[PDB]
């Protein structure tokens, strides 16, 4: 459950991310592919080399959806409805993998936001990505 | 892998009573019912729409027997599981693209299926020895992923 | 999310368990301690040998709470509220362990109900325990 | 464990820049903050009530220094982590009762601390080598559990 302080922390940290959200989303996917090689089994059809346009577009789609969930943080199940539908019925990513991306997004944010990535914001960000992951896997069965 | 003499014996005695085709069909079918996202690998298998359709699909039963067959052959080489599954590990990664987490899910449904089939003979201690084996097999299968 | 068919399946399977619930709860803990030895770190004060009354007592307590959850399946968070508080702020069991007991419960059920443990009921029970687990770790942070 | 020569050099050059006491206190503190159930072990350490009270707790900082100093010494023995952490593994299991999952959580917080500390120097391939190191260390520490 996100408390009010969590919501404030997330809206401030993501506000600072701003126009780089898309580049940060691509770097987290590239960090995940190199640190956790089994996640590449969901992207056989992609050119996975550094800076590939396919990875850059996936990073931008994921960032947009993250932005949308921060904007609708009190109503996330309704705002991510189509996304949860697509992951549950078409992509069918094992729900273990969501934790790996989340960790890699956190490492991406740490590396880029020296001043904002405090212990309490770190805590809030981790809880927010666990809730986004929960909503995305809610219709799996 | 390191199995005590008592664990090796428990694994081997029970496995002599298993009908590998029936148990393989059951285990794979139950994987597809209980964790439906695993059906992403079997699009060409036919109707998987409900539990009864899954459990009765002949393509699911033929694959199940194949899978447990190669599992069964690994039980004869418990001291070198990695060397035994090397070739199939590479195949599952480079040609099939199967997330190794599915090996773990199948290993746990297989344990459920043995307990359901053997009842009070599948005692705590015997489940412990099979949990080590299915984790060892999942490990060996994921070993050549890259 | 538990469907109407899932709720029907759980009440039926739990109904047949009946007065053995306590014995099945102890057997599940014993299965868990032998298969996943790291779970013994939460009970250093217990006699862990087969037949221990301490293990039998724990099995009976856990069985009674699940009976109460089955009885209030459409209002789980309120019925398990005190148990959620207790695991969150004093026992502090890491979440991974909840999936290990849930698997051992299932194994215990399969071994004792060979006619009722169908594929469909196996799926509903697993969904039901994941839901109880989620409710129990809801207040951890 | 098997690290390529490039990975080993990447691990060793970063770590020559680390202030072990500083990062140790930071990593343990943030563990206690982000995953509050890990505070179960440290009820004698005093006030753990808020993030600032954890981060400023002298006993948290002392324990951190000790934990990271042992980690640091393991980095010199990357080819024999099991042998290096064997006695510490036994103590965490028989006397301290620490669920090994805690080691894995600490390894992921430690990686977030290094990225926060080193910024763009902590590149995707540097992170990959440290992920392998922290998972190796966690496995070595959980090795003697029984
Ligand atoms: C924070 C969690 C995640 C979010 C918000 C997210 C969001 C998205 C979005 C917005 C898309 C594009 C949908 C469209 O084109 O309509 C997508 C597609 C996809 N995602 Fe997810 N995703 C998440 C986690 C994951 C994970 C962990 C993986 C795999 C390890 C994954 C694998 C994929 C794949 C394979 C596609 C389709 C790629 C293509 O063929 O274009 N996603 N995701
Ligand atoms: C105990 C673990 C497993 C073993 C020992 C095993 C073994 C095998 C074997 C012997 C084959 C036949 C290879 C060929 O000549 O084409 C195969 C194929 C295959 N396996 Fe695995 N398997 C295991 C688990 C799984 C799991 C859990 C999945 C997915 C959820 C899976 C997905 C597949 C697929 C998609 C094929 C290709 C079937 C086809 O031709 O369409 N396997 N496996
Ligand atoms: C369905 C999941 C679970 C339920 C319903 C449950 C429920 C309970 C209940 C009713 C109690 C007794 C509280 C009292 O004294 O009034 C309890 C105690 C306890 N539980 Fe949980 N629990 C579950 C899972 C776990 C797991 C996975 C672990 C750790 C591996 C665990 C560890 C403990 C411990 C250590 C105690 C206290 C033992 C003592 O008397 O010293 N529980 N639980
Ligand atoms: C890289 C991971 C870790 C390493 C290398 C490590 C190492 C150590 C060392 C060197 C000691 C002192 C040994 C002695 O007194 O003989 C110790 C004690 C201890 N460790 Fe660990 N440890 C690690 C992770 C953890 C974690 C994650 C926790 C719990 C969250 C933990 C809990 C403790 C406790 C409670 C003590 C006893 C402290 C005291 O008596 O003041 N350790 N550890």
């Amino acid at each position: 459950m996100l408390s009010p302080a969590d919501k404030t922390n997330v809206k401030a940290a993501w506000g600072k991310v701003g126009a780089h959200a898309g580049e940060y989303g691509a770097e987290a996917y590239e960090r995940m592919f190199l640190s956790f090689p089994t996640t590449k089994t969901y992207f056989p059809h992609f050119d996975l080399s550094h800076g590939s346009a396919q990875v850059k577009g996936q990073g931008k789609k994921v960032a947009d959806a993250l932005t949308n969930a921060v904007a609708h943080v009190d109503d996330m199940p309704n705002a991510l409805s189509a996304l949860s539908d697509l992951h549950a019925h078409k992509l069918r990513v094992d729900p273990v993998n969501f934790k790996l991306l989340s960790h890699c997004l956190l490492v991406t944010l740490a590396a880029h936001l020296p001043a904002e990535f405090t212990p309490a914001v770190h805590a809030s960000l981790d809880k927010f990505l666990a809730s986004v992951s929960t909503v995305l896997t809610s219709k799996y069965r | 892998m390191h199995l005590t003499p008592e664990e090796k014996s428990a694994v081997t005695a029970l496995w002599g009573k298993v009908n590998v085709d029936e148990v393989g069909g059951e285990a794979l079918g139950r994987l597809l019912v209980v964790y439906p996202w695993t059906q992403r690998f079997f699009e060409s298998f036919g109707d998987l729409s409900t539990p009864d359709a899954v459990m009765g699909n002949p393509k699911v039963k033929a694959h199940g027997k194949k899978v447990l067959g190669a599992f069964s052959d690994g039980l004869a080489h418990l001291d070198n599981l990695k060397g035994t599954f090397a070739t199939l590990s590479e195949l599952h990664c480079d040609k099939l693209h199967v997330d190794p987490e599915n090996f773990r899910l199948l290993g746990n449904v297989l344990v459920c299926v043995l307990a359901h089939h053997f009842g009070k003979e599948f005692t705590p201690p015997v489940q412990a020895a099979y949990q080590k084996v299915v984790a060892g097999v999942a490990n060996a299968l994921a070993h050549k992923y890259h």
